[PDB]
């Protein structure tokens, strides 16, 4: 049980260098791993770069060449993400998020998925591999409803699934391919199958309405990639 | 100045499959004359590169992992295979690119009255993907009762030892695997020969 408060809005004109931080309270920030996405408004999770704070290993989407740089304080158990070159495009909502890592006593780590969102922060300006799913689907009221998503990286990489409410963060409901989070209610279920990752809600109700995105990493591990997006508005 | 391949072979320990040690080797040159030409190598395959063209190839990072098992489960190592290892244990993709080298090791790692030491896991609920390890020893839930750390009744712990003996045939004999993967990345190269 851990919370994150970003810090408070910004305001920066074109050319700029805004710094957002999220400070993390509860657990131990040693343990943790931290990543940021940004919400372009009215349009998907996008994400930038995650970082592991205890080794100091950070790496960056291909898209930011050097304008964003991740960093950390465990002295201060807070988390530094800072973008460069400011542009209009780059108007959006940043969200930071803990990504639940394995760090191991030799070199090795893995990465899994992020299941803390911070509240958010809206910064304004003004002056290869996809993971292919469905725009939206509809469903009855009583009924189940199943959406895929499909890329060809997903047996090598974990799948994991968040629920955007709108105007809220996103809310992990689903982790490492087909497991359950102990507050996402039993209804929500998942599999995979080759390529193919389908979420499964049971007896869907008019509370589970929301955009619903699978994020995967590369091939190769070294980038995540998020999903189009998907609208599930269930039809009364 | 040199990649520490004889720290990683010529090891005093080695670890147990489920906890394979990797170690991530850069920033050095490597000369794979005497990985490939070395005596006792039960089996060494590679599949993304290949060993006559190995010394002469340059990559972004390499990684060695290594760890112990029987002697019929070399085989599952390879890329694309099905086991209680490749599945519960250490998995490869069907993109690997690197090398397989094992050898019989019934010297070191064989006890008169069984090694206990060594373990491997059994029972898991998913397959694991490429190059994941699983270190926890939460019981397998076999059914309708919950375990709740109790064993028995349809529950397990769920890693068992391997029981090694020096009396024992080929197949059922200690190998110990030195897996090597290169990892290529989109960034500059810093190891070659
Ligand atoms: C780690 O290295 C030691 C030194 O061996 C040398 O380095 C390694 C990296 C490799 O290149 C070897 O080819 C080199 O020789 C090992 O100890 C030495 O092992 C050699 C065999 O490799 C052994 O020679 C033996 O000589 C008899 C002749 O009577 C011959 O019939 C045997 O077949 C064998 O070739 C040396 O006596 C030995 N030297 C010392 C100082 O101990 C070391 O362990 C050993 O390796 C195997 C082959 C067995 O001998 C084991 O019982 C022994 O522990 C290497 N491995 C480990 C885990 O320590």
């Amino acid at each position: 049980q851990v919370q994150l408060q970003q810090s408070g809005a910004e305001v920066k004109k074109p050319g700029s260098s805004v710094k957002v931080s999220c400070k993390a309270s509860g657990g131990t920030f040693s343990s943790y791993a931290f990543s940021w996405v940004r919400q372009a408004p009215g349009q998907g999770l996008e994400w930038m770069g995650r970082i592991i704070p205890i080794l100091g290993i950070a790496n960056y989407a291909q898209k930011f060449q050097g304008r964003v740089t991740i960093t950390a304080d465990i002295s201060t158990s807070t988390a530094y993400m800072a973008l460069s070159s400011l542009r209009s495009e780059d108007t959006a909502v940043y969200y930071c998020a803990k990504v639940e890592v394995n760090i191991g006593m030799d070199d090795y780590y893995y990465y899994y998925g992020m299941d803390v969102w911070g509240q958010g922060t809206t910064v304004t300006v003004s002056s290869s591999y996809v993971l292919t799913q469905p725009p939206s689907v509809s469903v009855s009221p009583g009924q189940t409803a199943r959406i895929t998503c499909s890329g060809d990286a997903l047996p090598k990489q974990y799948a994991y699934w968040y629920q955007q409410k709108p105007g809220q963060a996103p809310v992990l409901v689903i982790y490492k391919d087909s497991e359950r989070p102990s507050g996402i209610p039993e209804r929500f279920s998942g599999s995979s199958s080759g390529t193919t990752v389908t979420l499964t809600i049971s007896g869907v109700q008019a509370e589970d309405e929301a955009d619903y995105y699978c994020q995967s990493a590369d091939s190769s591990g070294t980038y995540v990639v998020f999903g189009g997006g998907t609208k599930l508005t269930v039809l009364s | 100045n040199l990649c520490p391949f004889g720290e990683v072979f010529n090891a005093t320990r080695f670890a147990s499959v489920y906890a394979w040690n990797r170690k991530r080797i850069s920033n050095c040159v490597a000369d794979y004359s005497v990985l490939y030409n070395s005596a006792s190598f039960s089996t060494f395959k590679c599949y993304g590169v290949s060993p006559t063209k190995l010394n002469d190839l340059c990559f972004t990072n390499v990684y060695a992992d290594s760890f112990v098992i029987r002697g019929d489960e070399v085989r599952q190592i390879a890329p694309g295979q099905t086991g209680k290892i490749a599945d519960y244990n250490y998995k490869l993709p069907d993109d690997f690119t690197g090398c397989v080298i094992a050898w019989n090791s019934n010297n070191l790692d064989s006890k008169v009255g069984g090694n206990y030491n060594y373990l491997y896991r059994l029972f898991r609920k998913s397959n694991l993907k490429p190059f994941e390890r699983d270190i926890s020893t939460e019981i397998y839930q076999a059914g309708s009762t919950p375990c709740n750390g109790v064993e028995g009744f349809n529950c397990y712990f769920p890693l068992q030892s391997y029981g090694f003996q020096p009396t024992n045939g080929v197949g059922y004999q200690p190998y110990r695997v030195v897996v090597l993967s290169f990892e290529l990345l989109h960034a500059p190269a810093t190891v070659c020969g």
